[PDB]
């Protein structure tokens, strides 16, 4: 019953101009867990939340890919690695050949460019994660969609219920957005977002993932005992 | 694990020409029915069904013309190969295995239609003498005494099972291919116009002259002795 | 919609083949796994379901023996010992065998492993490595048939203060569970990683010996 | 039957009122006698193995007479001979072959597969009489491969005997289900006992038995006398949770093409969503149960998004959990 | 369906209820596999079983009381709910044959009236509507199901009150959602359209003064039903009031103008789109059948605006251009209203000499058609004008004119062809006896202009003689005066310039265009006028409209016949004198002969029928297509008066089909049939293929052609066999490879031996394929050749009873019968004569061993059959044939020795009466019966099955009887030896057979069969072999 005609591979267009593998690799992050991302104006905080059972580890969400640069992932491990290490290397090659730090701007051209095309190619496919990626000092955050769109937002979350947490960000925007200087509290309320899309989940020392980077800060990820909330 | 597409390659031959080969105790005989007819058709092809691989070693051919020549073609280049690299003639098993394994692999690999072809192999070498073999596109070889290969082969094997002898001679192998087209074409009679000949042989002086393809008065002249 | 359904079909390892089971302590890791019951004038030797990727890394496996992960394995733990003088860490190698699943993602490679290693900065270590291309840590974990049940056993046992012995004891016990009894020593086999004596593999001898203290231990 | 004449036999065909004659083929009582024989001297003869490893097993006459029996039970069902097979199938056959079930390395060495054969024994010709000993037999120690095979049984023979099976007999092979699903020993009984009980309800007509049903499941899932700790704590050692989760999922598995959804299946996803939510056997169940009612439904989920709310579409999110998923 | 009590019927419906759950989700489209045409028949088989018990029941009740077993409305409803849900499922099939399967029982559920068909209706209307509307755009599947399930309940939504509104809005979307690279989805809406038509009116029902309008009052009240139906409700709960009927059709018939024109505007788009010849036939009876359901009104609206786009449009762009889908339908109009015709027909002579004023047809093309070529359309035009003219067309002079000017003017093959039909349409239009009228509702009509919307189609009044007045074409002296002066003048003026042109022949491409446009005038000609001939003229029950009358005495009274006979016997006369001279002018010519012979066939097989159009697609409502539409099975002829009318005008056509046109042939139909073997028998494969067609039509019209057709074959093999014409032998098989004369040679007794022995002579020559197609032929003739019999065993019941009472019959019932068995006797000497000599052939000559083997079989099949008395010459002949040392000659040599020796077995065993080979009651003297009724039989049976040492009786073969019961007769074999009761003829052949059995001749046939055997496969006929040597020792006839 109501078989799509036009949802086989990606060089295909709908009669009314959709592209529906793009649309499903855009679901795909639902599948992953939830990310939040927040900005100040002097500094830059993700939050990450799985356990396959109690005799398993948890998943890493948070990649570095700088000294001065960093992302979260949600949906599909492989193509976050992949995106990752391009990242890596496109900063590498910037502070070799220019001796200059890679700019977060430029970077979600580089990733934009990098999946667009994925969506043109046919017989392959088009990526399955979504990235929230933060950068030195002024701080910036961005939005990556496997689609090929970045946003430049202030704070958003992806994955797996994170409404909550992007309903709270857009009521406590004017509030967060000037906590400069006390990266602490800028962490708390990060935790406190993503607490409100938790339902009746706790947070403990197993599952929770934190990263920050700002002016004078590297980028730093705190795991395991580091994120009892000190 | 039947092979679909070698069985096809085997019933595309089975309505073929009909060859006969004859090993004797001293030569071997080839013959071949031409089939082909249209009263302005050129029978001046050179030769259509038999062909020389070198000075020793000679083949008849039963199905496809254009996958016959290309095998010809590389069976020829690799005797010249051999004898450039140890200056001395190829022997007939090694240029038969070498055909049988190009067979095989083009019955292996996709994309690769196979050699709708059954070769008929008569040579001569020092180690084995006179040498009589017979390779289908399953790529397997086999020795023979006397074979035939084409349309009516079960009648003709039957006729060669009949009235083969161990110690036959090369007219006696002439006369008994002869006798068993004769008997097993579906053209009423046997004509020169439609057959084609070779005999290889040895006389007493070592010249090894393997190369007497018949001529069609040499093979009215033979027919008309047979009394055919 | 649409989805990548194949790489969930290649998860479905329940019924790949006989069971493995691997267990982590602070004194080593045991890898146990099924011996198939074939002719008696086959040699058995022949079957080999734990292998050695090197001296502090060894693997176990489920399925069919044949290969390219367990050759790929070898070759990166001494590439990186010729590049760096020192052994390789088994995260390293199993993100390394993992990487080399995803190259050769959306169709399946390989099939399911169980690494066991040690190194000097995380002790003793346990991965299960999937045909996804993607890996987990674990604290004792069972593939094959009867995977569930051993799994559930593993839940009910594990309590972080094992030692060698009596992970060897409970391997045993879980491999006689799963294969529902008459398991003297051709049924299994056994196999140790330990930071003094590296990767090795117990003889028939040592595995009948454990088997009559199992069964010892049960009649108490 | 070699009868004197018609007449003989036109009364006997007509001696029962059913409508239902003789069978077409019987076994005298000699031939009868001598395979009753030959079965009491397998049983009487399992003194002699008590011991033996398989190679030590795989000599004796014991397994040789019984490998014989096995090849001739094998035979018996491949064609004509399949109305004299069933007498034997209570007393003599099944018995057998769930006995020859326990040995697996045995099996192994003599190339014998008594698991397809006794799964393949479901579709058998069984006339009426016969059906009723049967169903009683399968629905009655075992272990859980004896438990499993025997689910399988159970279920091609429900396949075969849709139609045919009473309303007794089908109350009794879904109390077995059902008690299958609470089995104190094993899981993967508990599993595949969901997935036989989700074949049962498929059925189903009436609205009482399957609100029944639904009910008695969902009585010991009310998550409002629970907190999130308990929830996950007993998602873990529970078995009364376990069962009634995969009694529940089976219910809901039962109705793959139902357009428009009914109110009640909404309902039971909510309550199933909390479980879902937490770790352990119960979790992964609710997961599962989750994952197939999204697979199957992805077709209509245009026009079946209208039979939740936003909290109740957004629960339904993350049930995926697999290891290249993060 | 037949175990159904209406008054318990609770649990038949339970167990219904419950296979119906069982099956759904197998019925699911998304689960494909071996159940599902299984399922799909039995839901298909179940519906239309219960349906028809449904009208019987009704139809007995109809007649009488209603009892307690037939079923009722409510079995209906739980009928419709039950299979609801999987009509649904497997119309989404993706297999289009299941879809159908499932999508037909809509009509069937809808015959029963039940009161829950506002479920269908509604599901129905909502998935067209949501089709129309693009909501399943991703879909196409979608699309054509719910075209295709509009298409099916149609003519039932017609008949409903509230959804009659709905049809003319959709029969809008349908018109203008015609596409140019959708053909399948134009053919659904095609369908649909058709549909529409034929059930409804196209008139205006508005009255004088209603002040109602389309927009204001039909779209309001549709919009709001849909989104009642849409939003969840069923049409029980939509009430309306009476405004309602203003919204029906007061309102919705003023529509139809701007539908007519955006459908024939997408008409003329389609005329530049290659289309299948299916769906142009189709849209042509759309085309048609939208005409024919209009009133005079619209009627005359939509011709105008046909005639207005005719003139004026940018069509006719491409080389290949669908020039019927314009002129087929407006010679339709020139049916409906011949007034019409004149000055449309007159515009067309106009422009068409226009187009040959501009340099039309003046580059010879003789392969194609070129892009210059315009004039084609009116040419056609013209055809199909003239076609439908009928009683219209006393502007006969001067289009007697513009054809002769026509035919003057243009000499092109392509061209010629296609102007030759000019006169074949003008005679035929005169006549032919067809019907005119064909409407839905005639304009007088009687029936109120409110019970018009289903066509009454369930009304009894259809059966109505007022509504049922055809109007009929019947030819008046004068259009048989003017077809006769019309064929007079082109036949003289035809032989004139072929006169002309032979008397100066030359050898370019002119020369022989313009005889072959000629001569198909003339061809045209003799076809026009067809109905005029009578086929027996030289010297019937269905008594068709021929104009001269019928008996003799009426057709003799009259010159008009007489001189149109008189012409047609000139026209054969010049036809063998054109036939001479191109034999011996133009012999490598090729097209003037294909030109001739269809000629020679038109003139043979048009002797007062027509069948070289009768075929072709016309104006005319198609039988087939229009009865396809509007049949529902177990109701009696739910059909409209359209449907009557084209039934009438067929039944009308096959009766003028029905006459028998054989005849002894005279001294010119003689000479024509030679002329036609002469070149049946050519040497060019494009000439003799047509001259074989045309020789098997003439041998079809002809009576005693046969002989003669041989007795010209025999002669011309044995000359072409002297002279070694090799080609002249190939074509004479080829021609003798005929399936006709391939049938009748294998009872032409009189010539078999001689062909025989031609083919013979024909295997020895060894130049081309004649000695394979020789051997064929042989074969063929051995393996079909007929033996008469002499045996009938027949009940004296299958004659008696149609006895006259009359003492004079007997005399001649024997008189036939001695005389049959004079000639039975005479044919079977004749087959004997003919085995001696191939016998003595045989023996004489040394040969080839294919005519061995020809031989041998024919002398096994001679011998084998129980008609031919035993020879001691065959047996040693087929014997002495073991020298040739042939594995084939040996293996059918022992199969003859087994079939001459079970011959004369037999002989012995039925004491020399065959007829006893076919008598059920008789039994060989050595079969015994045992009567197993006795009350100890088991037991002596188990006994005897045990019984090694003397036997009682033996059982060969499978034993049947007691296997489940004794009590009838059992037949068993004698224990005792068997003797043979022969007489001198067959102990002596039995004897010449055994005294060759010698130890050399069993161990060459041995060793031969050794030899030939590479494989395990044993042979039953070696064991046979075996068992008749066995046989021939022990009775003393072998050594």
């Amino acid at each position: 019953m109501f078989r799509n005609n036009y949802d086989g591979d990606t060089v295909t267009f709908s009669p009314t101009g959709r592209l529906f593998q793009v649309e499903y690799a855009l679901e795909a992050i639902k599948q992953g867990s939830v990310t939040v991302g927040l900005r100040s104006n002097t500094h830059a905080v993700l939050v990450a939340l799985r356990n396959a059972d109690e005799l398993s580890s948890y998943q890493k969400k948070i990649i570095k890919c700088d000294e001065h640069m960093g992302l979260s992932l949600a949906g599909l491990a492989p193509d976050a690695r992949v995106l990752s290490n391009y990242l890596r290397q496109q900063c590498n090659y910037s502070s070799l050949v220019f001796n200059r730090k890679l700019a977060v701007e430029r970077a979600g051209h580089l990733l934009c460019d990098k999946a667009q095309k994925n969506t043109q190619s046919y017989g392959g496919r088009p990526y399955g994660v979504g990235l929230l990626i933060i950068g030195y000092d002024g701080a910036h955050l961005l939005e990556f969609q496997p689609s090929g769109n970045v946003t430049e937002l202030y704070g958003t979350a992806i994955g797996a219920r994170s409404q909550g947490a992007k309903t709270y960000l857009e009521r406590t925007l004017d509030t967060f957005i000037k906590i400069d200087g006390n990266p602490d509290e800028l962490i708390k309320a990060g935790v406190e977002a993503i607490s409100q899309s938790l339902r009746d989940e706790s947070l403990t020392v197993d599952n929770l993932s934190i990263a920050i980077v700002g002016k004078d800060t590297p980028f730093t990820i705190y795991d395991g005992e580091a994120v009892a909330k000190y | 694990g039947r092979l679909y597409q070698v069985e096809y390659a085997l019933e595309s031959i089975s309505h073929a020409g009909t060859a006969i080969g004859i090993m004797a105790s001293d030569g071997i005989v080839l013959a071949a029915e031409r089939k082909v007819t249209s009263t302005l058709l050129e029978q001046d092809t050179s030769t259509e069904k038999l062909y020389k691989l070198n000075d020793k070693i000679a083949v008849a051919v039963a199905g496809l013309t254009a996958d016959a020549e290309i095998l010809i073609n590389t069976a020829r280049i690799h005797a010249q190969n051999y004898l450039k690299t140890y200056n001395e003639d190829i022997p007939v098993e090694i240029l038969v295995r070498r055909l049988s394994d190009i067979k095989q692999g083009y019955t292996q690999h996709g994309g690769l239609r196979p050699f709708g072809v059954s070769f008929i192999y008569a040579g001569y070498d020092d180690r084995y003498g006179y040498q009589l073999y017979t390779s289908n596109p399953s790529g397997n070889y086999t020795g023979w005494k006397a074979i035939s290969v084409g349309a009516n082969t079960s009648a003709a094997q039957t006729l060669l099972q009949m009235d083969y002898k161990d110690d036959m001679k090369v007219d006696d192998a002439i006369e008994l291919a002869l006798k068993t087209l004769s008997k097993t074409t579906d053209s009423s009679a046997l004509t020169y116009d439609r057959l084609e000949f070779a005999t290889i042989r040895k006389g007493a002086n070592d010249g090894e002259v393997y190369q007497k393809i018949f001529k069609p008065q040499e093979i009215k002249d033979i027919l008309v002795k047979t009394g055919i | 919609e649409g989805r990548l359904f194949q790489v969930e079909y290649s998860l479905e390892a329940i019924k790949l083949g006989s069971t493995a089971i691997g267990i982590a302590t602070k004194e080593g890791v045991v890898l146990g796994v099924e011996k198939r019951a074939t002719s008696p004038l086959l040699e058995s030797d022949s079957i080999e379901k734990i292998v050695e990727i090197d001296r502090h890394i060894g693997c176990a496996m489920s399925g069919l023996t044949a290969r390219s992960m367990i050759e790929h394995a070898r070759t990166a733990a001494v590439t990186h010992n010729l590049y760096y003088d020192e052994d390789i860490n088994v995260e390293s190698l199993t993100q390394s065998v993992c990487d080399l699943a995803l190259r050769f993602m959306s169709r399946p490679f390989g099939v399911a492993l169980l690494i066991a290693g040690h190194d000097a900065d995380d002790g003793y270590q346990l991965f299960h490595a999937e045909p996804s291309g993607t890996f987990y840590r674990y604290n004792a974990k069972a593939i094959g048939s009867g995977s569930e049940g051993a799994q559930a056993e593993l839940l009910n046992e594990w309590h972080s203060s094992l030692t060698l012995k009596e992970a060897e004891l409970l391997v045993l016990k879980i491999l006689k569970q799963v294969m529902e009894e008459k398991l003297d020593e051709n049924n299994a086999q056994l196999s140790c990683i330990t930071k003094q004596d590296g990767f090795k593999i117990y003889d028939n001898e040592k595995t009948a010996e454990l088997i009559k203290e199992l069964k010892e231990k049960e009649a108490a | 039957p070699s009868i004197s004449d018609p007449t003989t036999l036109l009364e006997a065909e007509r001696n029962d009122p059913d409508g239902l004659g003789l069978p077409l083929k019987s076994v005298p009582e000699k031939v009868d006698a001598y395979i009753k024989k030959q079965f009491e001297i397998i049983k009487n003869l399992e003194d002699s193995v008590v011991g033996l490893n398989p190679q030590q097993f795989i000599k004796t006459d014991y397994f040789y007479r019984t490998s014989t029996i096995f090849y001739w039970i094998k035979e018996m069902a491949r064609g004509p001979n399949k109305v004299l097979l069933v007498p034997y199938l209570v007393d003599y056959v099944l018995p057998f072959l769930i006995g020859l079930v326990k040995h697996k390395d045995v099996c192994a060495l003599a190339s014998l597969d008594p698991v397809r054969l006794y799964a393949g024994l479901g579709y058998m010709p069984i006339r009426k009489n016969h059906v009723a000993a049967i169903v009683d037999y399968v629905c009655s120690a075992l272990s859980s491969n004896q438990t499993k095979l025997q689910l399988a049984f159970i279920q091609h023979f429900l396949s075969a005997e849709l139609l045919q099976l009473t309303e007794e007999e089908k109350n009794k092979i879904l109390e077995f289900v059902v008690s299958n699903l609470y089995n104190e020993q094993f899981v993967e009984v508990r599993v595949r006992a969901a997935s036989i009980l989700s074949d049962i309800v498929h059925n189903w007509k009436e609205e009482q038995p399957l609100l029944s049903l639904i009910e008695r499941f969902a009585k010991g899932l009310d998550v409002n006398k629970y907190t999130s700790k308990e929830r996950q704590k007993l998602s873990k050692t529970d078995i009364k949770i376990h069962g009634n989760v995969l009694g529940l999922g089976a219910i809901i598995s039962a109705f793959p093409y139902v357009f428009p959804l009914p109110p009640w299946i909404p309902k039971q996803l909510s309550n199933l969503s909390s479980w879902a939510r937490t770790s352990g056997m119960t979790g992964q169940a609710a997961k599962n149960t989750i994952s197939e009612f999204k697979k199957v439904r992805a077709d209509t989920w245009k026009f079946d998004r209208a039979s939740f709310n936003t909290e109740e579409l957004e629960d339904l999110e993350g049930v995926l959990w697999r290891s290249y998923y993060a | 369906v037949y175990a159904i009590n209406g008054s318990k019927k609770d649990r038949f419906f339970e167990k219904l209820v419950s296979l119906a759950k069982a099956i759904e989700t197998f019925i699911h489209p998304s689960n494909n596999g071996f159940w599902t045409k299984p399922n799909a028949k039995f839901v298909h088989a179940f519906i239309k079983s219960y349906h028809g018990r449904v009208k019987y029941e009704e139809d007995i009740c109809a007649r009488g009381v209603t009892n307690g077993i037939c079923l009722t409305s409510f079995c209906h409803e739980e009928i419709v709910e039950i299979f609801l849900n999987i009509i649904s499922l497997g119309s989404q099939n993706k297999n289009p044959d299941i879809a159908n399967y499932y999508i037909s029982c809509f009509a069937y559920l809808l015959e029963l009236d039940p009161s829950n068909a506002y479920l269908i209706y509604d599901k129905i209307l909502i998935d067209l509507y949501d089709t129309l509307a693009d909501q399943f755009i991703n879909s196409r599947h979608r699309i054509i199901s719910s075209l295709k399930q509009f298409t099916r309940v149609i003519r039932f939504i017609v008949m409903d009150k509230l959804y009659r509104v709905h049809i003319t809005n959709v029969l809008s979307m349908l018109v203008s959602k015609l596409d140019m690279n959708d053909t399948n989805l134009t053919s659904n809406l095609i369908n649909g359209i058709v549909s529409i038509a034929a059930f409804i009116p196209i008139q205006d029902l508005t009255g004088e003064d209603d002040y109602i309008s389309f927009e204001s009052d039909t779209l309001p009240l549709v919009q709001q039903h849909f989104y009642h139906i849409k939003c969840g409700e069923s049409s029980k709960t939509f009430r309306v009031d009476d405004e309602l009927l203003n919204n029906a059709f007061k309102a919705s018939t003023t529509v139809f103008q701007s539908m007519l024109k955006v459908y024939v505007e997408k008409i003329f788009q389609l005329v530049d789109v290659d289309l299948e010849d299916s769906l142009v036939t189709k849209i042509n009876q759309t085309t048609m059948i939208l005409q024919e359901s209009m009133d005079d009104k619209i009627f005359n609206y939509f011709a105008s605006l046909l005639q207005r786009n005719f003139w004026s449009n940018d069509s006719f762009k491409e080389k290949d251009p669908n020039y019927e889908l314009v002129t087929i339908p407006l010679a339709a109009l020139v049916r409906r209203n011949n007034g019409l015709s004149k000055e449309l027909v007159r515009t067309l002579l106009f422009h068409i000499k226009e187009q040959i004023k501009r340099g039309a047809g003046s580059v010879r093309s003789t392969s194609e058609i070129q892009q210059r070529d315009v004039k084609l359309v009116l040419y056609l035009t013209a055809l199909n004008d003239v076609l439908r003219q009928c009683h219209e067309s006393l502007y006969s002079d001067e289009l007697i004119t513009f054809m002769k000017y026509l035919y003057d003017n243009v000499t092109n093959p392509p061209l010629d062809v296609i102007t030759s039909i000019v006169i074949h349409s003008a005679l035929a239009t005169l006549c032919t006896t067809e019907i005119t009228d064909c409407r839905l509702f005639p304009e007088d009509s009687k029936i109120p202009e409110k019970d018009r919307w289903g066509g009454l189609q369930f009304d009894p009044r259809r059966f109505d003689k007022q509504h049922l007045s055809f109007q009929w074409h019947v030819p008046s002296s004068d259009e048989i005066t003017l077809s006769i002066s019309i064929l007079e003048s082109l036949s003289e003026y035809c032989i004139n310039n072929v006169e002309e042109l032979m008397k100066a022949p030359r050898h370019d491409s002119e020369y022989g265009d313009m005889i072959q446009k000629y001569v198909l005038v003339m061809t045209h000609t003799l076809s026009g006028s067809s109905l005029l001939f009578d086929p027996d003229f030289n010297k019937d029950i269905y008594t068709c409209n021929y104009y001269f009358g019928n008996t003799t005495e009426e057709k003799l009274q009259n010159p008009q016949y007489l001189q149109v006979h008189r012409v047609r016997a000139r026209i054969g006369h010049f036809f063998h004198k054109l036939y001479v001279f191109l034999s011996t002018n133009f012999e490598n010519n090729t097209n003037m002969f294909q030109i001739l012979l269809h000629g020679l066939k038109v003139w043979f097989t048009d002797l007062g029928q027509e069948t070289v159009f009768n075929e072709d697609p016309n104006a005319f409502i198609d039988v087939d297509f229009l009865e396809n539409v509007q049949s529902l099975s177990h109701v009696n002829e739910p059909f409209t008066r359209t449907n009557f009318a084209i039934r009438a005008n067929s039944l009308h056509q096959s009766r003028v089909l029905l006459h028998s046109t054989n005849r002894k042939a005279s001294k010119l139909e003689n000479l024509l049939l030679v002329d036609i073997i002469q070149l049946a028998t050519s040497l060019y494969p494009d000439i003799y293929k047509p001259a074989q067609g045309t020789l098997v039509h003439c041998m079809k019209q002809l009576v005693g052609s046969y002989g003669v057709v041989i007795n010209k074959i025999i002669p011309s093999l044995e000359k072409a066999i002297k002279d070694h014409d090799y080609m002249k032998i190939q074509v004479i098989l080829n021609v003798l490879l005929i399936k006709k004369i391939h049938r009748k040679l294998m009872t032409d007794y009189k010539d078999i031996g001689r062909l025989i022995f031609l083919l013979i002579e024909c295997c020895r020559v060894n130049e081309l394929e004649i000695g394979m197609y020789a051997d064929k032929i042989l074969t063929d003739i051995v393996i079909g050749i007929k033996i008469p019999s002499s045996v009938c065993v027949i009940s004296d019941q299958a004659f008696l009873p149609l006895a006259p009472p009359d003492g004079t019959i007997n005399l001649q019932v024997e008189a036939v019968k001695l005389a049959k068995k004079k000639k039975r006797e005479y044919y079977l000497s004749l087959l004997v004569d003919l085995q001696d000599k191939l016998l003595d052939k045989l023996d004489n000559e040394k040969m080839g061993w294919k005519i061995r083997m020809f031989i041998l079989r024919f002398v096994t099949q001679i011998q084998s059959n129980l008609e031919s008395k035993p020879d001691k010459r065959a047996v040693f002949s087929i014997i002495s044939q073991i020298s040739t040392k042939h594995p084939e000659i040996i293996h059918l040599v022992v199969k003859s020795l087994l079939s001459t020796c079970n011959k004369i077995i037999s002989l012995s065993d039925y004491e020399y009466d065959i007829t006893r080979a076919y008598k059920n009651e008789f039994n060989p003297s050595f079969v015994e019966i045992l009567d197993t009724s006795t009350t100890s039989f088991p037991k002596t049976f188990t006994e005897e099955m045990n019984n090694f040492d003397n036997p009682k009786y033996f059982i060969d073969l499978r034993a049947y009887v007691g296997w489940l019961c004794w009590g009838r007769l059992m037949y068993v074999m004698s224990p005792k030896a068997l003797k043979l009761n022969l007489r001198e003829n067959e102990l002596e052949v039995l004897k010449t057979a055994g005294h060759l059995l010698t130890r050399e001749f069993l161990r060459d046939v041995t060793m031969n069969l050794v030899q030939d055997n590479e494989t395990r496969g044993f042979s039953s006929g070696n064991v046979s072999f075996f068992s008749l040597v066995i046989l021939l020792i022990s009775s003393g006839f072998c050594e």
